[PDB]
């Protein structure tokens, strides 16, 4: 059929400037990210330092959902420019430069040990008894 | 085989070094064993320190709360042949199982038997660890191990600790700190 | 006729005189291995003292 | 001199050994770049 | 509805986008183009059991760029957008990865060499003075 | 046999049994996710390491210039009557000097020992 | 076509071209030339701007200017110094160092009146003879004779107070290369050394150690815990586990940590081997607590928990593996590199790999005159900046004005360089305890052979027989017969005749080419694809992975053989058993020429031999020989994975099948001998100890040591 020898030819367009900057979010494929659960999302800059020179923070569906933290690519793309091709009704491919690379990793939600008490279980340096039992006591 | 000699040996002798670099120990057989090669090999086996590592091939841990579960494919025979009499099975058997195999080549080379190995194992640990007896008819000389009944640390951690202890210093045969003869 | 090469072990087992004799024998062995010979007087003096 | 020196001068220098053993495998399992990998032949391990 | 909220309309639409890398000379070709409106022609050829993707440079711009696809199952890529009005939005999820390579096999290293002296043009090195400078103190 | 992590909590899983139904139920301890143990196996250990190196010899070693090359011992899937051989060079894996052969065709790589 | 049974003439003609073009001391000359041309400019440029205050004062340095050596006579008249005059009058042979100071003033009133103090004298840099910045360069025989300087003198030495001093290359462990070692007696079973430093410009080497606890305390549950992995971070008093450090980098998901450490998830043995670390780190679950933990154990514990957090972040940022990156956002690269570090440690643990040998000259480099003077200039420039800062603060606390002409003290650099180069105490004068000694020995002048041997000399920092034994690596690389007979036997060695030391270059063009050449950078990469692909290294730092190793190797070799953007001195490695492609460009490597071999025939054909035989009035020389991609610089690392042919007519020609894939062919086997050992006739027929003894004597064999002796 036509698919056996199909040939496609589309246009390439590069607008000089876009009113809205274009960036990227990357997830580990092993993270098993599901966009169906993406009912609501908030992306805000971190307050750990306390703007543009600080890591990003993402929250999923409020506190109930998982949490991601954004990291800017330390390397610089002096020799590379990544563009995203988006299908449009006119059929002309549009290439847009990516301003920054924002990786996000999930943040576990649970009772997390704090350093002030964390010094307590250091006396049990190697005699830490019943590793399983440590988390229930908190 | 050879022993160190010369300048380092002279240094080690003029000093009274608490550890020798290459400690050695010559032995002379007394009577009939001096001329009998077979008896010499017997004394060799009786003196050579043989730990569990030198004879065992693979080790495994499984979860079999029912003795008749028989998770291993070919364990039903000796398991049933041993469990017709339920030695304190009702009390507790610690579903955490420990399985090991003793390679036949090492068994024949060191000229010891697995039954007296089990005897030594249960004698050294007394009655705080149940052992299982297997026959040589099986192609693989399997050895099953379980935990006592009358009793923190869970059970798998304790089982692994006993596995490491038995592996390192069970002292199946021979006299300690004798690497080779 | 059983003996050993370690000195502290044979000392703790047999006794000081055994240390004398065994150490003399072993020093004679190590010196004489390469064919060079030394008189018994000096080895005896060193082992005694 | 000694008869071993005569043998070395006339016939064959003999095996050259370092720390008792033959020439160690300094490279990836070979003594020099000129020998094929994983060789224990006499010429390729120190014998002269 | 909040400033920190992220729009998820694009993700819900299952929008598919392609991530492509291009060489520096081609990127500066686009930059010199200054977004005139047309910059090149992209050609996709599909066979009975194979697919071919190539990119053709505009003749006006110059005065072949075959594309090699990459596996996307190793990681998930999504593109958001930070508008100048402070309204973050998600364009969609990247569906294919493509790479751009030059057609030249040997002559392209001449352009690489030229770019290398361009990059090493501003690298600073000490200079030698024929006569000692007597304008000090 | 292996190891599994969460489905929704991206965290590592320990083993556990069911007090009621008596089934090995791998359950998250950092969270509350559980699943039935299809394998019904928990731990394996090959201390003597019978596992031959063939499971992990890389195919592209054939196109290494510096290894030997022997004409005999042709490959099975393709004839290709010339291949390479090299010892294990793996400390403690096994004390057997069995030569390992790998075919040197551009797309082949069927490995064998004899 | 080819060269059958004419090989003697051909090989000696190509060696003639090599020695006529380069010479005997080009390692010293090129090292110093590169130092003066780049290192001084890099050092001065990459220095902290001086900020002090009220009005704000900012000082920034600029391009270096140098002039010919001059003598400041008592009358003050400039006078071109001469090497002969320098020797006779005990005058140090040196030239002034000139810079431009940009004094920018900020009075908080838009009063920025920047003043440029062009050509500011800051000190006298010793200059070594016959260098491109010396006054003898380019002079022919007639002018050298007329100038009372020996034409035959190779130069390559300094003149301090009239005593000809010569710098000696110093061995040190190669930087930015993860190693593995097995201490016999230490409480750690296996350990991993990765002594690392930035691009020879910012800070000296900072070491990171990673190790495994030996099996101990058995009988208790310690055995059940098993062997734990531990690393001693820099500027931390005690040790610390690994996974806690990984979490300190900001990666909390244990799945991600194992993805970094492990590339293939189908290795239960290594999973079990790394499990003890997981169990150990089950008390630390978040980045902040981990940062507090690591910071709490520093040299100076912080006053408040924010202080420990800041200290931990700073030490993990600046002092932790500086070569991979210090650009704040480079945490991912650091995490991946630590993952590869511990992966190599695990591979050593399981025996899949083998422990790297310390005394393998493919694992250590030579600090030549260039890098050593760069280190001294770094220290002295830091001292000068401190002096300028304190003087400016003291003189501006009054608030009158500031004067750069008197503030800068040229005394410090001049005396520091002169002292360190003269007495050999390498470092600051007051810190002689930690200053390595033995550098800059007095040039030996008993014989011309002695002078050449002293110019081409190495030295080890060792004060056990392992470091001092000859090693397989030194084939054609260091003279085997030559060594001092005395207590320093083995430690001190002379270079082979054809040996050439890597002057060094920058990795920028290589990274550019690699990034363009369908290589996936190590951020926008799927972690799962690492195992099936090949790793890439550029001066140690991991920069990405590639899925077409042989094509990349062939392309890189083709580029090198033509001197394309990749420099000829660079070398690239391929360990197929490990899936890595190591590319090195830093200075200090040592290398020798070799003849390329393709198919089974040499690329050196009769036309090249004819052209070289007519070298005179043909502008054809060794460089042009390398232009045609015939001779290739193969260093000791690349020697590790190639095959050599002793002689083409004997080996390359088909015979009983031994090898058929010779990649390179020796120029001539005799070239392995050193300077003083080369004059020995029939060294093979002699016993090696007597070759060594004679090689010692050739220094002491008297004669006409230099023509202009009178
Ligand atoms: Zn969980
Ligand atoms: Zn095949």
């Amino acid at each position: 059929g036509p698919s056996s020898q199909n040939v496609t030819e589309y246009v390439v367009r590069v607008p000089k400037n876009t009113t809205k900057k274009y960036n990227i979010m990357a997830f580990n494929a092993a993270d098993k990210v599901n966009f169906a659960t993406w009912n609501q999302a908030r992306l805000e800059r971190d307050l750990s330092n306390k703007p543009e020179d600080q890591p990003w923070l993402l929250r999923v569906n409020g506190k109930s959902g998982r949490k991601f933290k954004g990291i800017k690519k330390g390397g610089v793309t002096e020799n590379t420019s990544y563009y995203i091709f988006t299908q449009c009704p006119d059929g002309a491919f549009e290439a847009f430069p990516v301003h920054n690379w924002y990786n996000f990793t999930p943040l576990a939600r649970h009772r997390t040990l704090t350093a002030e008490e964390a010094e307590e279980e250091w006396e049990r340096r190697n005699k830490v008894l019943n590793h399983f039992s440590i988390m229930q006591q908190r | 085989k050879n022993v160190t000699l010369g300048v380092p040996r002279l240094k080690e002798l003029i000093n009274i070094s608490k550890k020798p670099k290459t400690p050695s120990l010559t032995v002379f057989l007394l009577g009939q064993s001096a001329r009998d090669a077979e008896r010499a090999k017997d004394i060799l086996c009786r003196l050579e320190h043989t730990t569990l590592r030198k004879v065992t091939a693979n080790t495994a841990i499984y979860y079999d709360p029912n003795p008749q579960s028989t998770v291993v494919a070919e364990d039903q025979e000796w398991v049933n042949v041993y469990y017709e009499m339920p030695d304190f099975d009702v009390a507790r058997i610690s579903p955490w199982l420990l399985r090991v195999e003793l390679d036949r080549k090492h068994m024949t080379d060191r000229k010891l038997t697995m039954e007296q190995i089990a005897e030594k194992i249960n004698a050294g640990f007394g009655d705080d660890l149940n052992c299982i007896f297997n026959d040589d008819n099986a192609e693989k000389l399997v050895l099953r191990i379980r935990i006592m009944n009358s009793d923190k640390m869970d059970d798998d951690v304790f089982l692994r600790c006993i596995e490491s202890n038995m592996l390192t210093d069970m002292t199946l045969q021979g006299i300690e700190q004798i690497s080779k003869v | 006729r059983t003996t050993s090469n370690d000195i502290v072990e044979i000392f703790t087992v047999l006794g000081i005189e055994a240390v004398r004799k065994a150490l003399e024998r072993e020093l004679y062995h190590v010196i004489s291995f390469d064919g060079s010979y030394v008189n018994y007087r000096h080895l005896a003096l060193l082992c005694d003292t | 001199g000694s008869k071993i020196n005569i043998s070395q001068v006339i016939a064959v220098v003999g095996q050259q050994n370092v720390e008792g053993k033959r020439i160690p495998f300094g490279f990836k399992h070979r003594t020099l770049p000129h020998f094929i990998k994983d060789d224990y032949g006499p010429e390729s391990r120190g014998f002269v | 509805a909040e400033r920190g909220e992220l729009d998820l309309t694009g993700a819900k639409q299952n929008t598919g986008v392609w991530l492509v890398k291009v060489p520096k000379y081609l990127s500066q070709q686009w930059a010199k183009a200054s977004g005139r409106g047309e910059v090149g022609k992209l050609r996709i050829a599909k066979t009975q059991g194979r697919t071919e993707v190539s990119f053709t440079l505009n003749e006006d711009l110059a005065n072949e760029h075959p594309f090699v696809l990459q596996s996307v199952g190793g990681q998930t890529l999504t593109v958001f957008t930070e508008s100048s009005s402070d309204k973050l939005s998600l364009e969609g999820i990247v569906v294919q990865r493509a790479e751009c390579r030059p057609a030249a096999s040997e002559n392209y290293m001449r352009l690489k060499r030229l770019q290398i002296e361009e990059s090493s043009k501003p690298v600073r090195l000490s200079q030698q003075l024929d006569k000692v400078v007597t304008t000090n103190y | 046999v292996g190891i599994r992590f969460c489905q929704e909590c991206n965290n590592m899983l320990y083993p556990k049994e069911d007090k009621e139904n008596r089934i090995l139920l791998y359950a998250c301890r950092n969270c509350d996710y559980q699943q039935e143990a299809d394998n019904s196996c928990i731990y394996v250990n090959k201390i003597t390491h019978e596992v031959d190196e063939l499971t992990q010899i890389i195919a592209d070693v054939s196109q290494d210039p510096t290894l030997p090359r022997t004409e005999d011992h042709p490959c099975q899937k393709c004839g290709h009557k010339e291949a390479v051989f090299f010892q294990s060079h793996s400390a403690r894996a096994e004390d057997a000097m069995r030569l390992y052969y790998v075919c040197t065709a551009p797309h082949c790589g069927h490995r064998w020992t004899e | 076509e080819i060269t059958p049974d004419l090989w003697q003439e051909a090989c000696w003609i190509v060696i003639s071209s090599y020695f006529d073009e380069k010479g005997l001391v080009r390692q010293q000359l090129d090292s110093f030339d590169e130092f003066i041309q780049m290192s001084v400019q890099r050092i001065v440029e990459d220095a902290p701007p001086i900020d002090l205050q009220p009005p704000r004062y900012l000082l920034k340095f600029e391009q270096i200017y140098l002039s010919k050596p001059t003598h400041w006579e008592r009358d003050g008249a400039p006078s071109p110094m001469m090497p002969n005059e320098a020797r006779l009058r005990n005058l140090t042979y040196s030239a002034p160092l000139y810079v431009d100071i940009t004094k920018t003033v900020i009075k908080e009133g838009e009063e920025q009146l920047q003043t440029q103090h062009q050509k500011t004298f800051i000190g006298k840099i010793p200059i070594m003879l016959r260098s491109t910045y010396c006054l003898l360069n380019g002079l022919t025989d007639r002018d050298l004779c007329e100038l009372n300087e020996c034409p035959l003198d190779p130069g390559g030495y300094f003149i301090i107070n009239g005593s000809e001093k010569v710098l000696i290359a110093q061995e040190k462990m190669a930087t930015n290369t993860v190693y593995v070692f097995a201490k016999k007696d230490s409480k750690y079973a296996y350990t991993g050394e990765c002594r690392s430093c930035l691009e020879n410009s910012s800070r000296p080497t900072s070491t990171i150690w990673v190790s495994m606890l030996a099996r101990g305390g058995q009988g208790a549950k310690k055995s059940a815990i098993g062997q734990r992995i531990v690393a001693t971070l820099p500027y931390i008093k005690q040790e610390v586990p690994i996974i806690i450090v990984f979490r300190a980098l900001g990666f909390v998901s244990d799945r991600d940590i194992l993805e970094h450490i492990i590339y293939d998830f189908e290795d239960p043995e290594m999973m079990e081997m790394v499990k003890p670390s997981l169990d150990e780190a089950f008390v630390i679950q978040e980045q902040n607590v981990a940062l507090n933990f690591i910071g709490s154990r520093g040299a100076k514990p912080g006053v408040t928990k924010e202080k420990r957090i800041k200290y931990a972040k700073e030490v993990l940022q600046k002092e932790m593996l500086p070569h991979v990156g210090v650009s704040d956002f480079c945490e991912t690269k650091k995490a991946y590199f630590l993952g590869y570090m511990v992966h190599r440690l695990l591979l050593a643990a399981l025996g899949r790999r083998e422990l790297d040998d310390r005394d393998h000259y493919g694992n250590k480099r030579l600090d030549l005159a260039g890098p050593l003077l760069a280190f001294l200039f770094r220290g002295m420039f830091k001292n000068l900046l401190k002096e300028v800062r304190i003087y400016a603060q003291k003189f501006i606390d009054r608030g009158k004005d500031f004067n750069l002409e008197l503030a800068i003290k040229t005394r410090i650099i001049s005396d520091g360089l002169k002292y360190s180069l003269a007495t050999g105490n390498w470092g600051d004068q007051k810190k002689a305890h930690q200053a390595r000694a033995g550098v800059s020995q007095v040039l030996n002048r008993l014989t011309f052979a002695s002078t050449l041997s002293h110019l081409r000399r190495l030295n080890s920092p060792i004060g056990l027989a392992k470091p001092r034994q000859l090693h397989n690596t030194l084939w054609g690389m260091v003279c085997p017969a030559e060594t001092p007979e005395g207590h320093a036997v083995g430690l001190v060695k002379n270079l082979a005749l054809m040996a050439y030391i890597s002057v060094g270059s920058q990795p920028s063009p290589i990274l550019e080419f690699l990034e363009e050449w369908s290589m996936e950078n190590l951020e926008e990469i799927s972690p799962a694809a690492i195992a099936d692909a090949t790793k890439i290294f550029v001066n140690g730092c991991w920069v990405g992975i590639h899925k077409d190793p042989e094509q990349l190797m062939n392309t890189l070799r083709k580029l090198r053989r033509q001197m394309d953007i990749i420099v000829s001195e660079v070398s690239m490695i391929r360990d197929i058993r490990e899936r890595e492609i190591r590319i090195y460009t830093d200075a200090g490597r040592i290398c020798r020429p070799l003849l390329i071999v393709e198919k089974q025939k040499l690329l050196l054909k009769k036309r090249h031999i004819d052209q070289l035989k007519e070298r005179e009035y043909n502008n054809y020389s060794w460089q042009d020989l390398v232009a045609s991609g015939v001779v290739e610089y193969i260093d000791t690392l690349e020697e590790e994975t190639v095959m050599l042919a002793m002689t083409p007519d004997d080996l390359q020609e088909k015979e009983v099948a031994y090898c058929s894939t010779y990649t390179h062919c020796e120029i001539h086997p005799s070239m392995i001998l050193g300077v003083c050992a080369s004059i020995i006739p029939f060294p093979d027929h002699n016993q090696s100890p007597r070759n060594t003894y004679q090689s010692a004597m050739g220094k002491q064999a008297m004669g006409v040591y230099i023509t202009n002796f009178h």
